[PDB]
């Protein structure tokens, strides 16, 4: 199941968000500290 | 295929693009001799001594482009080989047959024979060669029958021009002019197209073998990326230092690689058959690198390079990995020059001009050993 489930992760990039998609992506480092701005600003984070 | 950057690319991604497999030959369906697509060979007019070449011995590169017959040494040369490209990408190693449209490249040179109305025969460069100019058909008689030519067939086809035993006229597909000489009076005869021409017109075909079509390729691309860098080395100088100037550093050092395995010398284990078939191979190299001029060009790269006294200073006039690469690329150089003039007579007694201006450089640290080991192969 896991070599299943990898191999489909990887034909499907998408599946990995925004970031470690490639062609634009940050960065898992870049992107967990994105969403701690995120959640420092009330705004972006609720419905508002 | 890879849309990220502006040209096109192929990369291995978990993308997938679209493929198709289109055939050129079969080995098995080749016939011996039997003039097949994409051969490389020998044009010869008289007794089997002349051969169609450009005088590429004397360097100029608007000499390059006049066409003339030539005896001697030529047709062991790699100045006389051309390559034959069909005009059709599918099946384009098949058989070829008479009347059969083609484009004649100049292995050496890489250029195309073509002919405009009032400077005969040219060779001209791959953008501007557009079929119409360098479009050439063999045909078996002088009679112009004018037949035309039949349905492009998907495969081998019939073998039809042999090798030495067939006589063919070279016609232009769109004028009709025969490929004639002007007979002006190392026979250096000029080739012209001519409406008629004369009887003894016919051309044989001489098959080069791999080794000869792989050392003129290989002559072209060195040729190519050593003038690029001799080029790219003349604008950093001249007090005219940019980075606009574009400086093969990476692809120089793997071209020069790439020689010095080239002309490795034969392993000592081998048995005897095998390291004699390996040194002839090593000396026809050696002496087509030596008929193309390749020496001199070697020399120019080091004597450009030598102009900068140390790594740090190139490193100052270029940049930075320039200047780590400058030691590597003279060492470089010079293992590939020892290579190139190693055990050929020949090649020595034609270097033999050049010894005071190789001992000048003798007390540089950075090549002391590499011209010593030049001038201990030379003497």
């Amino acid at each position: 199941n896991a070599n299943v489930v990898v191999r489909l992760l990887i034909r499907r990039p998408e599946c990995f968000g925004p970031a470690l998609r490639g062609e634009g992506g940050n960065g898992l480092l870049a992107a967990m500290e994105e969403a701690i701005k995120i959640a420092e600003d009330p705004s972006r984070d609720g419905p508002s | 295929l890879s849309y990220g950057n502006g040209s096109l690319h192929v990369d291995a991604a978990f993308q997938q693009t679209l493929w198709s497999v289109a055939p050129i030959s079969s080995g098995s369906e080749a016939a011996q001799g039997y003039l097949i697509g994409g051969d490389v060979l020998r044009l010869l007019h008289g007794h089997m001594d002349e051969c169609l070449t450009v005088p590429s011995g004397e360097h100029g590169e608007e000499q390059r482009r006049t066409v003339h017959y030539e005896g001697g040494a030529v047709s062991v040369h790699a100045r006389s080989l051309w390559r034959l490209e069909t005009l059709r990408v599918a099946w384009s190693g098949s058989h070829i047959r008479w009347g059969q449209p083609f484009r004649l490249r100049h292995v050496t040179t890489g250029k195309y024979l073509s002919l405009m109305e009032d400077k005969n025969l040219l060779l001209m460069d791959k953008e501007k060669a557009d079929v119409k100019s360098t479009a050439f058909t063999f045909r078996s008689s002088k009679e112009k029958l004018d037949v035309g030519v039949r349905k492009e067939v998907d495969g081998m086809g019939t073998s039809e021009i042999k090798y030495g035993d067939s006589v063919c006229y070279i016609q232009h597909v769109d004028t009709g002019l025969w490929l004639t000489y002007q007979s002006v009076d190392s026979i250096q005869r000029k080739a012209i197209m001519h409406h008629e021409g004369h009887m003894d017109d016919g051309i044989s075909l001489s098959r080069s073998q791999h080794e000869e079509s792989r050392t003129a390729r290989v002559i072209r691309s060195t040729v190519f990326l050593f003038n690029r860098f001799i080029r790219g080395l003349d604008a950093l100088s001249k007090k005219a230092k940019a980075s606009t100037v574009d400086l093969p550093i990476e692809s120089v050092s793997l071209s020069l690689q790439d020689l010095i395995g080239y002309f490795h010398p034969p392993d000592e284990h081998l048995e005897h058959e095998d390291k004699q078939n390996r040194l002839r191979a090593l000396k026809n190299r050696q002496n087509l690198f030596q008929e193309e001029g390749m020496i001199n060009l070697v020399l120019e790269c080091i004597d450009r390079l030598h102009v900068y006294s140390s790594a740090a200073h190139f490193a100052d006039v270029a940049g930075r990995e320039a200047g780590e690469s400058w030691k590597s690329i003279l060492n470089s150089l010079y293992e590939l020059l020892a290579a190139l003039i190693r055990g050929n007579r020949k090649n020595c007694a034609q270097f033999s001009g050049s010894l005071d201006w190789l001992i000048s450089r003798l007390e540089r640290l950075e090549a002391s050993s590499g011209i010593l080991e030049v001038l201990h192969c030379v003497l």
